[PDB]
Formats: C-alpha cells, structure tokens, sequence
C-alpha cells in the first residue's frame, strides 16, 4: 500500500518583504520513501536547495523539509513542485503568505 | 577489547552437599550481558545461566547468578553441590571497545568430592571373561579422604579414583583398578598399606 | 517534565541500484542530533544538533560500529521477509523501526518501544511488558521465534531500561538550555474575505517547542470540531514549529468566535478574537 | 546513544 | 545449536587441515574460533565476519590459521601445513544476534593431532572381566571392569550397552587414559572403566554385558605402508554374559 504525499508551502519567518526568510515545502504523510521536490521561483527550479534527514510519523509515513535562502518582494512568485510513485502528474503548491 | 574479565579461584573444591561461589570482575562499562558456561572434560562449554545489567540476581532450581554494577563484579552460586556438578566454569562479559566479541575469564576448574555414606574398602581380584588367565585389581567401596598414589615401578599400573552412582537406590562408590603384565603381580603390591586403610577387606583369590 | 529518546530506522531494498539504503535518525523529543546513512561515500554518524558535537570521536566511532552492523543486518532481514512473503527479487521493499524510551516528569523509564514495519504496515512490536512480541501475520511470527530464540526483548529491556535512560539524561543536561526549555509560540490572526458574504479567520501560532499544541475555534463557548479546517503542526527549519486553523465566518459574526491556544511555554491557555 | 545488538528477523 | 566437521583429525605433517563451523538452525554474521590446550583456558584466536576479512587475535598467525565465512552459516578454519605443535582442540561459537556479542553457543570441538610419522598409530585391544564373588557376598552389588590397552593417540569413547541398549547409571570411566611407557613422546595409552549392577542382576544368564570402545584413527585417504592392519576409525568391543551360581 502506498500513500500520497502532503505538501504546504510556507516561510520559517512571518514574510517582511526586503527582509531575509527560508522557504519551506514540507513533503509529508507519503510512501515509500522515494520523492521527487523541487522549490520554484517565478516558474523556475531554484539551484541550491537543502533538506531534512528521512525521518516517519507514527503511522509509517515519510516527511521532509525542503528549505531554501529567500528575500521575498511583491512581485515574485513562490511555489513547490513535487512528483511520487502516487502521483500521475507532479502537484504544484503556490506559496501565499497567508497559508 | 577495551575489557579485561578476571576469575576467581582458578581451582575450587567443595564436599556434596555443600555450595560453591565463583567470583569474576570486569572492566568496561559497556558490559550489559554477563553468561555462565560449564564444560565437562574433553566436551564443549554449556551456557547454564547468564544475566543483564538491568538485574541484580537471577536463580534456576540449585544455581544462581549475582550483578553488582557499580564494583563491577558477578558471582556463580551452586547449592546442594552434586558430583555432576564437576567441571570447569568459565565468566564472561560482552563489553570493551573496538571488536565486538565475549570476554571469558581464565576457568575455574570445580571438584565435588563426593560424600561416602557407609565405607567398605575392600580390594577385590577380577577375570578375564575370556582369556581366564588375565585379572585386574579392584580398590572400591572407600571413602573420599583415600588417595590413590601412582606406584613407584613403571611395569604397574594404578588408575585414579573414579565415583559411580546407582541412581535406583542412592548409592555411590569411589574405585580405582590396577592391572600388570608381570606374571607374578598380587593386588597386594599395587593397593599396599600407604594407599588401603586398616579396616580393607582384601581376600585371598 | 517528560521527555523521550527515539532511533528511527529505515532499510530500503532497491534491485539493480545497489545493495540496500540504510538510513538511521535520532531524537531528544522533537529535535534531532544524529544522522547516518549507508549510501554516503564514508559512511560516518554525523551531528545534527549543537549539544552533540562535544561528545568524543570513540562516540561517532561507537556510533558508526552500530549502523554498520545494522546496515549488514537489515540487508539479511529484507531477504528473509521478500522470502516469507514469496516476493519477487526485483521489487523494492522497506523495513521501517522505531524505538526508544520515555523518561516521566519523576526523570525514571515510564515506557519502552520498538515496533518493526513492513512496506508501511506494522510487522511486529514489543509490548508494554517489554518482555513479549505483537506480530501483524504469520510472516512476523516467523521473525517472533527468532527473536525469542536470540532473546531480543531482554536485550532490549536492559538497554530501554539502562544505557537509554542514561544517554537521555546526559543529552538533556548537556543541551539543557535548548531541550528543556520550551518555546512559547506568537500568536495573531488573520482577515482574508473569500466572498461578499463570507470571509476566512486564521489563527496562527509560530516559533513554538515541542511540536504538541491545542488550537480550537470555539462559536461562543461551543468548540466547532467540524467546522474548522486544522493543519498539520509544520518544521519551521530551526527546531522550532507552526500551526494554523482557520474558520470560514460570515461578514460581519468575526466577534462571536474566539480562539484557544494551549501549550507548555505558555503560563495560561490563550484567548484570541479578531483585531481589525 | 542506539542500540549496539541486531538479530536479522 | 552450532556445530563442527570433522570431531577428530589425525594426520601427518605438512598437511592442511580444514574444520567447519556451522550454525546448523539460525543464521549468524559472527563466529569465533578458539584454541584450547589441557591447560583450562579458551584462547580466542580469531573472529570469522561475514563476508569481510577475519579479525586474528595477538600471536596468531594470519597465515597459519586461514579462516573464510562462505555463508550467513559457515565458517571454515584451515590449519595450514600442520605440525605437531599445532595438535589443540579447535572450538567455535556463533549466536543469532549480531552486534555487542550475546548468547553464544559452541560446536563440539575438533581434536586435532598431528604426527610427524603415522606409523605410531595403534588400535586399542578392549578386554572386559567379570564381578568376583567375594564382592558379590560381601556387598551385593558386582562390578564389571573393562580395559583398553596399546592405542595411540588419546582419541578414544568407551560406552556400556548392557542388553543392546547404552547405560549411564552405576558407570564410571577414568577422566584420562594412562601412559604404558611414561617416558617416551610416543606412549600407547589405557584407559579402564568400571559398571557397577546388583548380584541379583550378574546372576542372570540372560543378562548381556558390552563395553564398547569407539577409536578414531585413520582414515581411507591415509596411505598405509605396513602389512599390520591400517588402525582406522573404529569400534573395539568385549562383551560378557551374566554368570549364576
């Protein structure tokens, strides 16, 4: 049996535009352990993005943390891109300041 | 290998009956398991008890382990000894550091002098059951404080005391035999007054 | 108060890719402090958290011995359950552990785990008594009797009951201002209108420690257990957590609704109501 | 600290 | 339960002598291989891991001593080139639990002897004589004494088999065998044993007696260039029947 992964897209900080933040896609509740995420900027994969060690829940089921340096603005655009076995297509999450 | 287990005594002797304690040490604080093996001669060792760190003593029927964690040493208990008991009692301790492996003690070599309820020395002369011509010495029925000392000439030859038990009617009997190709040999010469007691029945064969 | 340890244990098989991953996560409540993995280069324990990295190289070194071994073995146990479950030598299979203690508010061991599982499922898991095993099917029963036979609950009670409990301690003494202090979280809501009729009310919580948090959207006194739309308490990245529940409210009703928030670092059980 | 004893299942 | 192959070696020197180590119900990662002289003690010698290289103890030859872990079930121990001073009793032990050693169960041994000659082998002559009457009146018990004489070397198992089925009770044998010659290396040894029964059980006719003696000596490979008999592995028997009087 195999469970799909649940994603949210959210800053480290509350978002001060001009001022220095992590972006956070935290992958989670999903199996196996093999995952496929990537954090986008105006529609395009950031180069360097750290995670999380692989560590489950209670329930068996994976989570990660996907984080990466940001000063967000007005005008740019945040979201994450994550592709599993589940999934027929990747699940693009947008990153809004108020989720 | 960071472990060092030391066991004491290296010999012990204890009457049937009586009980017998073998004390051991240990170095390293990474010691959490602790067996017990008992090997009888020329056979393998056989775990008989062992115990963790998270215990302080542990008894089956006549045999009992104790753990002191904090001086760092563990005890072997046997009660009501039987000559069975007779063997060599090895320790040891899983701790140290780099390889894993179990740290044995040097051994501890356990004799159960058996206890003799009612005594007849006697030495008797036995046959051949084929030959005829052929006998043997036998020094049975003595009790326990008897030695049986190796005799002087080279062409004699004395065995050392060995104890059987009847398990029907409780009945145990230490003997030792003798035996010579010299034509001329008599039990006498073999389990002569030094070695028999006084009280020896010895029959003319 | 009460505080646990946790090894966390992931062997995955992959056919054709290698020999399989084994991957080893540790924890002092809701923070970690080691990391291992089979697939690194030189593969080595390696710190997670502050408090750790004063502990001595023949630590890391003690470390690495155990999740070597247990790379070795896990490899051997993903054969024999593909075998207990006839499963073909091409599909990839995970075998998934958690164990550890629970040291009380009176600082003894309250309770020990360790539970096994198979592609996501329980397998097996020793109980309460620390002294027998739940098995999930016949398969984990297999793996039961080799375990009574190897006598692995004593060996675990002894280490949940001894060298866990210790270590535990140590690791709350030597990060003390961190593990036992607990974050309280910061609190504010939110008023973003959906439609002309009606308009979402968050809740927010931030930079709180441990994860465990109580937030409930109370309609004047009545707790709207239906209603809310809760999320999962999320990783802020710097061992601290969030968490959110939000209300669809309608314009205008924003004051017959107050939020309560209960948690560890807070003196009190907060009450927030909209400020505009 | 983990636990140093593994049996294969 | 782990056990060993061959129990008894007796070869020549120069000889290669492979023992097996085999944990016949549980699968083991870890195995150890010890040295035991008739002095007590058990001299690890190495640890055989799977399938990595075998970790030898201080003083050990890694070259005298070759060990291979094949499978998660055996190890093997070569005694390569044997020489007389390589005769020991070869012990293992493996557990199931891999790690911090735990409980660990040994085989049954190998005793090895080597020879610089072969031709000093003998098998023992088994001679069983009967309960004198004088013990018989006297006490009303009857000791059988069995003897065995003229072998070499010390690899030898004495066993009753009153009436076909084997006896342990009122059965006592000598600890160890004795030198014929205690003065030379090369001494054929005897070893006595001793079956203690009723008067009333050696005055039966129909009451059969056997002392069997199990030798391990040569083997069919062994080259033997004597016309004596080749003193190979195997079973020297005395028997008596019961006497009434």
């Amino acid at each position: 049996i195999q469970r799909t992964p649940k994603i949210q897209v959210y800053s480290r900080h509350p978002a001060e535009n001009g001022k220095s933040n992590f972006l956070n896609c935290y992958v989670s509740g999903f199996h196996p352990s093999d995952i496929e995420v990537d954090l986008l900027k105006n529609g395009e994969r950031i180069e360097k993005v750290e995670h999380s060690d692989l560590s489950f829940s209670k329930d068996w089921s994976f989570y990660l943390l996907y984080y990466t340096e940001f000063t967000p603005t007005e005008k740019d655009e945040y979201a994450c891109r994550v592709n599993h076995v589940t999934l027929s297509q990747p699940k693009i999450v947008k990153w809004d300041r108020d989720m | 290998m960071g472990e060092n287990v030391e066991q004491h005594p290296s010999t012990l002797s204890v009457q049937e009956g009586d009980s017998a304690v073998i004390k051991c040490t240990y170095s390293d604080s990474a010691s959490n398991y602790f067996p017990w093996y008992k090997q009888e001669l020329g056979k393998r060792p056989q775990l008989i008890i062992d115990i963790r760190s998270n215990v302080g003593e542990k008894k089956d029927q006549r045999i009992a382990v104790t753990l002191n964690k904090t001086a760092k040493h563990f005890s072997l208990h046997i009660t009501e000894t039987q000559p069975e008991d007779s063997a060599v009692y090895f320790c040891a301790a899983d701790g140290g550091a780099g390889s894993y492996q179990l740290t044995f003690g040097k051994g501890t070599k356990l004799s159960v002098i058996p206890n003799i309820q009612n005594p007849d020395p006697a030495v008797y002369q036995l046959r051949d059951s084929k030959s005829s011509d052929k006998s043997v010495c036998l020094f049975t029925d003595f009790d326990s404080q008897t030695n049986v000392s190796q005799s002087k000439d080279s062409d004699v030859y004395i065995t050392d005391k060995c104890v059987l038990d009847m398990r029907s009617m409780d009945f145990k009997s230490n003997s030792a035999v003798a035996w010579s190709n010299k034509s001329d040999f008599a039990c006498a010469n073999a389990f002569n007054n030094s070695i028999i007691p006084e009280d020896t029945f010895f029959p003319s064969p | 108060g009460s505080h646990s340890m946790r090894y966390f244990y992931t062997a995955m098989s992959r056919p054709g890719r290698g020999e399989p991953r084994f991957i080893a996560v540790g924890y002092v409540d809701d923070t970690q402090f080691v990391r291992f993995d089979s697939d690194a280069a030189s593969p080595r324990t390696e710190p997670r958290a502050p408090w750790i990295e004063q502990e001595g190289p023949e630590y890391w070194d003690r470390n690495t011995q155990i999740f070597k071994t247990n790379t070795q073995t896990y490899r051997e146990s993903l054969r024999n359950l593909r075998g207990y479950y006839n499963q073909s030598e091409a599909g990839s299979h995970i075998i998934q552990r958690m164990y550890g203690c629970d040291l009380g508010p009176d600082g003894r061991l309250l309770r020990g785990h360790d539970q096994s599982a198979y592609d996501g499922k329980d397998y097996i898991a020793l109980n309460e008594d620390l002294s027998s095993w739940t098995a999930a099917d016949t398969a984990a029963q297999i793996t039961q009797r080799k375990w009574e036979a190897a006598r692995v609950a004593e060996q675990l009670r002894a280490y949940l009951e001894g060298l866990c409990v210790e270590w535990l301690r140590r690791y709350l003494e030597n990060g003390k201002e961190t593990l036992q202090r607990a974050d309280p979280p910061k609190t504010h809501v939110t008023h973003h209108p959906v439609s002309d009729h009606e308009a979402t009310l968050r809740c927010w919580a931030l930079g709180f420690y441990p994860a465990e948090i109580t937030l409930t959207w109370q309609r004047d006194g009545e707790d709207q257990t239906q209603d809310t739309e809760l999320v999962e308490t999320r990783p802020a990245g710097d061992r601290t957590f969030q968490k959110w529940a939000a209300v669809v409210v309608p314009s205008g009703e924003e004051q017959r609704y107050t939020c309560h928030v209960q948690h560890e670092g807070l003196p009190k059980p907060l009450t927030l109501r909209w400020e505009p | 600290l983990p636990f140093d004893k593994s049996t294969i299942m | 339960v782990v056990s060993q192959h061959p129990s008894r070696v007796i070869c020549k020197s120069g000889t290669s002598v492979k023992i097996e180590c085999r944990s016949l119900d549980f699968q083991a990662t870890t195995m150890f291989w010890y040295r035991q002289f008739p002095k007590q003690s058990l001299m690890l010698m190495a640890t055989s891991n799977e399938g990595s290289k075998a970790t030898y103890e201080q003083g050990v030859e890694k070259d005298k001593f070759l060990i291979n872990h094949a499978s998660l079930t055996l190890s093997t121990l070569t005694v390569t080139s044997a020489h007389p001073e390589d005769s020991s009793f070869y012990i293992c032990s493996a557990g199931p639990t891999s790690g911090r050693t735990d409980t660990q169960y040994f085989g049954p041994g190998t005793r090895l002897t080597v020879l610089e000659d072969l031709k000093n082998v003998f098998p023992p002559e088994v001679a069983v004589f009967e309960p004198s009457e004088a013990e018989i009146s006297h006490t009303q018990k009857a000791t059988l004494v069995c003897l065995a004489t003229g072998f070499y070397p010390d690899h030898v198992e004495l066993s009753w088999w009153v009436n076909g089925k084997e006896v342990h009770s009122g059965v006592c044998t000598d600890p160890q065998p004795l030198k014929e010659q205690p003065a030379l290396n090369d001494s054929r040894y005897a070893l006595s044993s001793r079956l203690r029964v009723s008067a009333t059980f050696w005055q039966n006719p129909r009451n059969h007696f056997r002392c069997q003696v199990q030798f391990y000596g040569l083997s069919e490979n062994d080259e033997w260039t004597q016309d004596r008999a080749k003193p190979v592995t195997q079973i020297v028997s005395a028997e008596a029947w019961g006497r009434a009087d």
